């Protein structure tokens, strides 16, 4: 079976290095040449480097020249990159892949392809400790209310690390309810905000409260979402 | 490394034929015939499709061609099926002696009809100004696909320090939504005319706006 | 300063004033050049720039495959001479470069700078020298021109630079072709001067030993060895194997000789003498090294750069022989013959005649024209005023080096021998030989009249 397994998939804060592991199997190793390519969270994919058949002729990405680099060793059938400096932005899931076309060949040009992935290690650079997170009400505006259809949620903003749950009225509210994916700020902890489609003639007569639970950091804080004049 | 251009959005019915842009230089694509696409499904890695201009490995189906005219390749999928429903990226040589990725490309095979973006501003609350801090939240839901562009405005003149944008997910309907924040301070909230939030989804625009009174 | 003495008394003459420089042991380098795995190209282009670029990539893989072949293949008195195996050291090197991983080391290590000290795996540290990249060239300067999917080339300038790049390597493997991967001597295409001037000063050796080889690089070109070793795993790796110089600056000189016959006027009733000795003596560790083939040194000035190997270890006391021939501390070599034929023997400062029957014999200046006409036997005339010296119908000129030169008056030692019992048939005797031959033959002429 043709299989890459990279490991090692820690935390590390920034300015520290890392070392990446890649392990392969199943093929000659000592013929082929191998990539790495990570992918930040959401964003699309972005090549990173090259190493030929024999570690001789490495080959950089432009925006990573100098920071990284990438070694082999074929006596073990396993890949490294090694990472310098790590700033916030290396937060991605690293691939280790495999180039296109055998040969004791040199040049990237002849294996710029990939064909054989693996599975990505994720790599996080956070420089921030478990903190709680801080729940505050997203309320309906009272003129834009009278419409039918009414908007209201609550935001979950610097918390670390992560999941974080959030329910309606102790889980009583499913309907039209949607928690979107969390985003993490340039401080480096995470914000959240969850929000509900409510019908917009009984925004005075109930009661909406949003259970965040934030079981690593053993915080659990409800937070009542009213309208305001 | 430049990046290659892709077209963010891609829509397609069963049965039909669709093509993706990607659009290079001389030295990358319009010089070289290496030029490769790639299928990555969410969760799983990418998947090689085509390589060099019209070349397929073994395993993907004759559906599936490339080619190449001036400084783009075309990547063409004939006769959709909803397994083809992922993201697509385009590789190619640099001239530079690297290699660059493409934008990429979110195919989405339609199952559903055309959903217009429904999005709501929300200015800080009252507690939050009393932190120091404020946060402006825009929030698109019961929109499809899954592929909106997300613009700030401040008065007239558009921002983009301090914001966040979250990739579109579904709900509990089968309809994507995304959000967005733009966090700033109480000086920064209090000392303009109003702010905007200029969403996009398939050629039509949305946009509310809020102020401090 | 330079002198010569001349002794009449044995028809010879000894220079003295040189320093050595004798080789006396071997460093050996490994030089290497990184080549590029260079695939098919599939376009049939009939740019004309693209042709000679493809002409020229052709003469290159040729080129390496030519030397694939070569890496398959393992690459008086001088008779008294040893036999040495004069690449043994460089070729003992080159056997550890074809054992497993050892080319990744030195190919690894040469990653980041052009000049390393790698130690190989039996721990013999050696300097590595990296003197031409194509791989890196190849790789990136013209790989993206060749391989355009447009199949043409901009400009003149990089089909002129790839041939300037891999001219040298079509060099070295012509010469290594017709010397079966041994050259000597080191050409310029096997190591720049730049490059030897370079690795000798990071050679392991003391600062006057450094200036002695930056000074005389010619010589040191042709006392070295370049080998043929391997090329895999894209690298092209020879063995240059320079000389060491463990003796420098000691007295040597050079002693020449020349027949020394009888002069009586019947024809074949002479009998002649000759020094067998000549050639280059120097002082070394007590003793003194002695080279019987003086062509194997060659003299700078006042430099004279030997080889050990084409040298004997002598006791001190054969200095003795140009005083006294006849010391009872050394055996002085001689030859005999009765062939009393006229020459002359070019000295460093002057000239030997030897003048026989009836011969012509006579020193010219350039000026005055002849200036001393020799008579039979054994003489000699210092190269002061003079410029050239006839024997015969062979006109030898004369060195031209400064130096002062002095006569030493003294009997011909040829007339102290009976002919009756001169053992004229030796070719390789010595003074103690000639003295128990004749014994030999005055025993059977003694003991005849014992019984009378
Ligand atoms: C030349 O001069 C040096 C320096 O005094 C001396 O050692 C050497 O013996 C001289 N040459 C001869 C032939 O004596
Ligand atoms: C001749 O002389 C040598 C040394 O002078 C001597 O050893 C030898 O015995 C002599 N010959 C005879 C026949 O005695």
């Amino acid at each position: 079976q043709v299989q890459l397994v990279e490991s090692g998939g820690g935390v590390v804060q920034p300015g520290r290095s890392l070392r990446l592991s890649c392990a392969a199997s199943g093929f000659a190793f000592n013929n082929f040449a191998m990539h790495w390519v990570r992918q930040a969270p959401g964003k699309g994919l972005e090549w990173v480097a090259v190493v030929s058949y024999d570690g001789t002729s490495p080959y950089y990405a432009d925006s990573v020249k100098g920071r990284f680099t990438i070694s082999r060793d074929n006596s073990k059938n396993t890949l490294y990159l090694q990472m310098n400096s790590l700033r916030a932005e290396d937060t991605a899931v690293y691939y280790c892949a495999r180039g296109l076309g055998s040969g004791s060949y040199s040049w990237i040009g002849y294996f710029y392809a990939m064909d054989v992935w693996g599975q990505g290690t994720t790599v996080t650079v956070s420089s921030a400790s478990t903190k709680g997170p801080s729940v505050f009400p997203l309320a309906p505006s009272s003129k834009s209310t009278s419409g039918g259809t009414a908007a209201l949620g609550c935001l979950v903003k610097d918390y670390f690390p992560e999941p974080v749950t959030v329910s309606w009225n102790s889980g009583a509210l499913t309907s039209g309810v949607h928690t979107f994916p969390a985003v993490l700020q340039s401080s480096g902890l995470y914000s959240l905000s969850s929000v509900v489609t409510v019908p917009s003639s009984s925004l005075g007569t109930q009661t909406y409260i949003c259970n965040v639970n934030h079981k690593p950091s053993n915080t659990k804080v409800d937070k009542r979402v009213e309208p305001k004049s | 490394q430049s990046a290659l251009t892709q077209p963010a959005s891609v829509s397609g019915s069963p049965g039909q034929s669709i093509t993706i842009s990607c659009t290079g230089t001389s030295s990358d694509v319009g010089g070289y015939v290496y030029v490769s696409w790639y299928q990555q499904h969410p969760g799983k890695a990418p998947k090689l499709m085509i390589y060099d201009v019209s070349n397929r490995p073994s395993g993907v189906s004759n559906r599936f061609s490339g080619s190449k005219s001036g400084n783009t390749a075309s990547l063409t999928i004939s006769g959709l099926q909803a397994e083809d429903e992922a993201d697509y990226y385009c590789i190619s040589y640099t001239d530079r002696n690297t290699v660059v990725f493409g934008g990429g490309t979110k195919l989405t095979v339609l199952g559903q009809p055309k959903a217009a973006p429904s999005v709501t501003l929300f200015p800080p609350s009252s507690e939050e100004l009393q932190a120091n801090k404020a946060t402006l939240v825009c929030l698109i839901s019961d929109f499809y696909p899954g592929a909106v562009t997300v613009a700030w405005k401040a008065d007239s003149s558009p921002v983009k320090a301090g914001v966040e944008t979250t990739t579109p997910s579904k709900q509990s309907n089968n309809k994507y939504a995304a959000s967005s924040y733009l966090s700033l301070t109480p000086e920064q909230w209090k000392s303009h005319r109003s702010y905007s939030c200029q969403v996009t989804h398939e050629g039509s625009t949305v946009e509310k706006t809020v102020a401090p009174t | 300063n330079i002198t010569e003495e001349f002794y009449q008394s044995t028809c010879s003459a000894v220079s003295k004033g040189y320093l050595s420089a004798l080789r006396t042991g071997w460093y050996t380098s490994v030089i290497t050049i990184e080549l590029s795995n260079i695939k098919e190209n599939k376009c049939n282009g009939t740019d004309a720039k693209v042709k000679l670029i493809k002409q020229e990539l052709d003469k290159y893989k040729n080129a390496v495959t030519e030397l694939q072949l070569l890496m398959q293949s393992t690459p008086f008195l001088g008779f008294l001479l040893g036999v040495g195996s004069a690449i043994a050291s460089g070729v003992a090197v080159c056997k550890v470069l074809h054992l497993e991983g050892e080319v990744n080391k030195i190919k690894s290590a040469l990653l980041s700078t052009n000049k390393a000290v790698v130690s190989l795996s039996n721990g013999v540290s050696v300097l590595t020298f990296k003197v031409l990249d194509l791989k890196n060239y190849i790789d990136k300067q013209l790989l993206p021109i060749l391989n355009k999917q447009s199949c043409s080339i901009s400009n003149i300038e990089t089909v002129i630079e790839f041939q300037q790049k891999n001219n040298r390597l079509l060099e070295i493997t012509r010469e290594f072709s017709v010397n079966a991967g041994v050259t000597t001597p080191v050409s310029t295409y096997m190591l720049t001067n730049s490059e030897l001037l370079s690795l000798i000063n990071d050679m392991p050796i003391t600062n006057d030993q450094k200036k002695l080889m930056s000074n005389n690089v010619q010589i040191v070109r042709q006392q070295s060895y370049s080998i043929m070793c391997i090329i895999k795993e894209e690298v092209l790796a020879y063995v240059v194997q320079l000389p060491l110089y463990g003796v420098i600056d000691t007295p040597c000189w050079k002693l020449h000789t020349s027949p020394l016959c009888t002069t009586n006027t019947k024809e074949g009733s002479n009998i002649c003498l000759t020094r067998t000795d000549r050639g280059w003596y120097c002082d070394n560790a007590g003793s003194v090294s002695f080279f019987p083939q003086a062509e194997t040194c060659k003299v700078q000035s006042n430099r004279v750069f030997c080889d050990t190997m084409n040298s004997l270890t002598l006791p001190s006391e054969v200095n003795l022989c140009n005083v006294d021939i006849f010391n009872p501390k050394y055996d002085c070599k001689i030859m005999t013959s009765k062939t009393d034929v006229s020459s002359s023997v070019i000295t460093s400062l002057g000239a030997i005649v030897s003048c026989y029957g009836k011969t012509k014999c006579t020193a010219s200046n350039k000026n005055r024209g002849i200036i001393k006409t020799f008579s039979n036997g054994c003489d000699y005339v210092s190269n002061k005023g003079v410029d050239t010296v006839s024997v015969g119908n062979t006109l030898y000129y004369v060195n031209k080096q400064e130096g002062k030169s002095l006569y030493v008056k003294g009997e011909p030692i040829i007339n102290f021998y009976d002919p009756l019992v001169f053992p004229s048939d030796e070719f390789d005797a010595s003074i103690s030989q000639v003295n128990e031959k004749i014994n030999q033959s005055l025993a059977f002429i003694r003991k005849s009249d014992e019984l009378l």
